[PDB]
């Protein structure tokens, strides 16, 4: 009846395991498990994520030991919180991570034990660091194709998920699914030491440790004077003379700026005897 | 044995996430769980653990108890997925240790040969890299303690791994990086002598405070020993550069001859090529 | 965020990559290069260095998914 | 045109650019192993029989 | 080894199994018993007990020739203008030894392939050691041995 765009909200703890034990599965493709919370139909969190047993003979919906999650529920109860499950989740680390055959297979049998019953994808090669990749869909009723097929209201939320449209076979998945938004409930406390213990461990260690000298500018003096003739022959190069030859083209760049910065190298490597040193 | 440990960000939140498992409910102590080692040489590394609830009583202090129906078959649990992760040891959130933290070590030795412990930060303070590590020896002691079992610091550092930075680099999203040769460098500088003369601040007065009270420590003899080898020059009054004073600026000789070399031909290449380009569109143009 | 954007460029596509044979330069932007296997790729070339290390025949690495010209 | 080298794209798998081919090239190169070029102010002598 | 099972991409044998290859090439033909008995002879008598001998000797009488330091008989040279009731004469006397009963023809040797018939000996000659004669028969050796 009414179905209203859902929002996941991630755990800096639940984000762990999607990447971690999907990078033990490399390259071979892992199935998880989703672990979270339902507050209500336009919302959606997802509070902690653990590992399965990883399938060397492929994925199959006989991969997850139920008893293996009795035995793990109980042990959430002794634990901090013992939250009830929610979805699955598996890696696809060898292509564009898209959900298979196998993986619709496993969407009516796990979407019957729980409501909703995310299907998330995660695939480590896509970027290292600066991008989210990963994936996520949620099954929508082939049934429904008497009825109005094309949920959700609040759009775009899904229309700027559709951006980039991500190519063709993985929008291709788009009939019979669609995906959903994922956004980050602030752990910032953590994430303040995230970046603290990041930047801190790659700032010199100490920030004092590391604070072939006239030979470094031997060899540089070679970048530095002969690197300028072939540079300063293109000026020359740029006489023509005048004017028969394809015109215009910049050879500014980028050893003059190099060189720039070559010399804050040294100069404030060099200011160490007067900073380190009273 | 055990030199140095590796502490991924992914296994040290496994310590953090859990100070908010238990945090909610309290009530005294501290997060503590069992740690899982990655061995693959000399060198310790640390990839995934599991937190168990565990509870140390004030009065009582030396009352300590690890859940082991959770360390058992759960541990079959994450051997079944991984068969590399195993368990070397334990750790906590401190943030210091009471002496009781003697026999948390010696129980569990059933399982590894030498439990290494990790004293984390939840809340990141001071004064640099953070947490600490600990490893479980017996070195008597000099005056005839009977066997002495006092857990000696393992330096601990921070390490990455492939498709761990698409989630955890990403959230952060403000940094400059780096930049590498201008600002980078100097910045340290600014720092390395805060964070060099302040612990030189800090122990001196205390290395003063000695003669006061709290002796022993004599130390001994660890503390003057390095200290002399810091006197290889000391410098004091005035430097002792007699035969470093030519020298001096005979380092700085070639980088200030190739910074007025290097500026001079790269104004040549920045000064005529902007005015040729420049007067070629500016004065066809009108 | 221009200057990071120029690690952006330079971190695709880090590694692996796969060695590929140049076969002509088509056009700007992109040029067709013969896989390892003998099946010429048509890539779009890295907007750094479009010319003279091109060559009209040379072995050029690409990367394993996308074959790009590096 | 047809024997014509094309670019092929991976999705859709249809023809991105037109790209130049060989054929006669292939054939005019053997032509010019055999014979430079030799005008008429490369030969003499002949000129009865030019 | 060969032949030995592996799981997909998980690179496990679990067991290591026989026996050779190939097809074909492991086994020729397969021959029960022939429909004919060495009785169907007429006035041969004289020289099917040559014949008899050399492949019946080695199987019953082989006690009496290590006492005596008999080597049996391998190879046998059947020629004559046909028909010469050569190949029905040939596999009547497997019948009563109940010796297994292989066919083979020397042109059935050659293939497009070059290194097939070549191959087959190492693997006929393997099995010669592996079972107990039995018997092997083949034809038009002269032509193949020009
Ligand atoms: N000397 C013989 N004794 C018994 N039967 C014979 C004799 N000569 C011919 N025959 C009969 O003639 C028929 C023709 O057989 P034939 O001798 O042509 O085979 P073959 O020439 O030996 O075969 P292959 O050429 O393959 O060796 C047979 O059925 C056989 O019974
Ligand atoms: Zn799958």
């Amino acid at each position: 009846a009414v179905d209203t765009a859902e929002q996941v909200y991630i755990s800096s703890l639940a984000l762990l395991k999607m990447l971690k034990h999907g990078r033990a599965g490399v390259p071979m493709e892992v199935m998880g498990l989703m672990l979270g919370e339902f507050v209500d139909d336009y919302t959606v969190r997802v509070i902690d994520v653990f590992a399965m047993p990883q399938s060397g003979t492929g994925v199959s919906v006989e991969a997850v030991d139920p008893v293996f999650q009795a035995k793990m529920l109980d042990m959430l109860k002794q634990t901090g919180r013992p939250e009830m499950v929610v979805g699955w989740y598996h890696s696809h680390p060898g292509f564009g991570c898209w959900l298979s055959g196998v993986d619709i297979n496993t969407q009516q049998s796990f979407e019957a034990l729980s409501e909703r019953a995310v299907a998330v994808v995660v695939d480590p090669i896509q970027s290292v660091k600066g991008k989210v990749v990963i994936d996520a869909f949620r099954l929508i009723n082939a049934n429904m194709m008497v009825l109005g097929h094309e949920p959700r209201q609040t759009t775009s939320n899904l229309g700027h998920l559709n951006k980039p449209s991500i190519q063709a076979l993985i929008h291709g998945l788009n009939r019979h699914y669609y995906s959903i938004t994922i956004n980050y409930r602030k752990n910032e406390l953590e994430q303040k030491m995230l970046l603290n213990l990041h930047k801190k461990s790659w700032m010199e260690g100490l920030t004092l440790q590391d604070y072939v000298v006239k030979e470094m500018l031997e060899l540089a003096k070679n970048y530095n004077k002969a690197v300028e003739e072939e540079d300063k022959m293109t000026p020359e190069q740029l006489a023509i003379k005048n004017v028969g030859k394809q015109d215009p083209k910049r050879h500014l760049e980028e050893h003059v700026d190099v060189l720039m910065t070559s010399n804050i190298v040294q100069c404030l490597a060099a200011m160490l005897d007067t900073v380190v040193f009273k | 044995a055990v030199q140095k440990v590796v502490v991924h960000p992914l296994v040290l939140l496994s310590v953090v996430d859990h100070f908010n498992r238990i945090g909610k409910v309290g009530n005294q102590k501290r997060v503590v769980g069992v740690l899982l080692g990655s061995w693959q040489k000399k060198v310790l590394d640390v990839s995934n653990s599991f937190a168990v609830p565990f509870d140390e009583d004030d009065k009582d202090d030396s009352v300590w108890f690890l859940d082991h129906d959770y360390l058992e078959n759960m541990y079959g649990m994450f051997k079944k997925v991984n068969a590399r992760e195993r368990i070397v040891g334990w750790y906590h959130t401190g943030p210091k240790l009471h002496k009781n933290d003697i026999a948390i070590n010696e129980l569990m030795k059933r399982y590894c040969p030498n439990s290494v412990l990790v004293i984390i930060d939840v809340k990141p303070k001071d004064l640099g890299l953070p947490t600490e590590a600990y490893i479980s020896v017996e070195e008597v002691h000099d005056d005839g303690t009977p066997t002495s079992k006092t857990f000696e610091h393992v330096t601990s550092e921070i390490g990455a791994e492939e498709a761990e930075e698409v989630g955890v680099e990403h959230l952060l999203r403000d940094i400059k990086d780096t930049t590498v040769g201008t600002l980078s460098q100097r910045i340290t500088n600014q720092v390395h002598g805060l964070k060099g003369l302040n612990s030189k601040l800090l122990d001196i007065r205390s290395y003063l405070e000695k003669v006061a009270t709290g002796k022993l420590p004599i130390n001994h003899q660890i503390i003057y020993q390095l200290q002399d080898v810091f006197n290889l020059l000391p410098d004091v009054s005035l430097q002792e550069f007699v035969k470093a004073f030519y020298l001096k600026t005979n380092d700085q000789m070639v980088v200030v001859y190739l910074a007025s070399l290097i500026r001079s031909v790269v104004a040549l290449h920045n000064l005529i090529n902007n005015k040729i380009a420049n007067r070629d569109a500016e004065k066809k143009e009108g | 965020e221009f200057l990071h954007a120029q690690e952006e460029v330079k971190r695709i596509q880090s590694i692996p990559l796969v060695i590929g044979q140049f076969l002509e330069a088509v056009d700007q932007n992109t040029a067709i290069v013969g896989s390892t296997t003998g099946s010429n790729y048509y890539v779009r070339i890295l907007s750094t260095i479009d010319r003279e290390l091109l060559k009209p025949n040379a072995s050029v690495a690409l990367h394993k998914h996308s074959n790009a010209l590096v | 045109t047809p024997n014509c080298r094309v670019a092929l794209r991976n999705d859709s798998y249809t023809l991105h650019k037109i790209l130049p081919n060989k054929v006669d090239p292939l054939v005019s190169l053997m032509m010019v192993e055999k014979v430079p070029d030799s005008t008429y102010e490369m030969i003499g002598g002949l000129d009865k029989q030019i | 080894g060969d032949l030995v099972g592996v799981n997909k991409d998980s690179y496990l044998i679990l067991e290591t199994l026989p026996t050779e290859y190939d097809s074909r090439v492991k086994a020729m033909e397969v021959d029960e018993r022939p429909t004919e008995q060495y009785s169907d002879i007429g006035g041969l008598d004289k020289q099917i007990q040559e014949l008899v001998e050399a492949i019946v000797l080695p199987m019953n009488h082989k006690e009496k020739f290590e006492n005596l330091g008999i080597q049996p008989p391998k190879g046998v040279l059947m020629y004559g203008p046909p028909g010469t009731g050569k190949t029905l004469l040939a596999r009547a006397c497997a019948a009563q030894t109940k010796a297994t009963f292989l066919k083979l023809a020397g042109p059935q040797l050659v293939q497009m392939f070059i290194g097939d018939g070549a191959k087959l000996v190492r693997d006929a000659f393997a099995l010669a050691k592996e079972k107990a004669p039995s018997i092997i028969f083949i034809d038009e050796l002269d032509a193949i041995g020009t």
